[PDB]
């Protein structure tokens, strides 16, 4: 899932 | 895609060291000046019967959490790193998967005081006592004596925002889909710290380095003890834990 880290490497 | 993902000259090596450095100052959660003012501010024996007297769950819901605050600002790190984000998302994860823990256990020698062997932790400077709610003991021994050593080498910021840069750019991850490119910025960063340490006479503490496997086995540790207490408590790790901490722990 890694739901949290994709979003945190998604966040600009 | 980046400079450095090719042979660099030592212009570009010298630019490395000032980014690395700045990316650093920018993510580090506590000022070293900070840090060091509180060194006076200990727990008394009163808080450490406190801490002492807490539910082994309670305790291990205060330390994911701290830990998840101070991985979120590696996660920063990282991405102020110059090539990180040109790596692809695979290779971000499993490089933030593996070594994000090891920064953290990098970054607490400033926190630690090796005069009285005490971590500031909540508020003030406590020793090892403090965690044996945990029931994690062997475990936290060791994060002291690591952080004790690391003590001794006196780290300066730059030098530790250089050794946390490699520490996560580390091309032997499994998992890695574009290897060569993270070998390569591996390699840079490499000059970068090594330069750095050149230009500062610092370079008698490559010696003193701790061996890439005693990073490894502390975080082995970490989640061995994790698995133990996830067994007992299930409820407390699925309701409880923060979800940044399972993605990379459970
Ligand atoms: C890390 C960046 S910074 O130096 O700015 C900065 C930030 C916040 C703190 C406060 C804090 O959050 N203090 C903690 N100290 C400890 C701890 C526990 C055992 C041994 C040692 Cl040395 C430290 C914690 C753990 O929860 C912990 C950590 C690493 C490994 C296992 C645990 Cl259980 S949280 C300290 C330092
Ligand atoms: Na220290």
């Amino acid at each position: 899932k890694h739901k949290i880290l994709h979003r945190l490497l998604q966040d600009s | 895609e980046n400079l450095y993902f090719q042979g660099a000259s030592l212009t570009e090596i010298e630019h490395l060291v000032q980014s690395v450095c700045k990316s650093y100052r920018e993510t580090c959660q506590l000022r070293l000046e900070d840090l060091l003012r509180q060194r006076s501010n200990i727990f008394s024996r009163e808080e450490v019967t406190g801490y002492q007297r807490k539910s082994m769950w309670e305790m291990w819901e205060r330390c994911a959490h701290h830990l998840t605050e101070a991985i979120q600002y590696v996660v920063e790190f990282a991405k102020r790193l110059s090539g990180f984000m040109e790596l692809c998302q695979n290779d971000q994860i499993v490089l933030l998967k593996a070594g994000a823990m090891e920064v953290v256990l990098v970054r607490m020698c400033r926190a630690y005081n090796a005069d009285n062997r005490t971590v500031f932790f909540e508020g003030k400077y406590g020793g090892m006592e403090l965690f044996r709610a945990l029931g994690c003991s062997e475990l936290i021994s060791s994060i002291f004596d690591f952080s004790h050593s690391l003590s001794a080498l006196h780290f300066s910021e730059d030098e530790i925002a250089l050794y946390t840069a490699l520490v996560l750019i580390n091309a032997h991850r499994p998992g890695l889909q574009e290897k060569r490119k993270v070998e390569q910025l591996q390699y840079n960063l490499e000059l970068a710290f090594h330069h750095h340490l050149c230009k500062t006479h610092r370079q008698s503490i490559l010696a003193k380095l701790p061996p890439k496997g005693k990073l490894r086995s502390l975080c082995s540790q970490h989640v061995e003890r994790l698995q133990i207490f996830q067994h007992l408590h299930p409820i407390v790790v699925q309701a409880a834990f923060p979800p940044l901490y399972k993605e990379l722990f459970s």
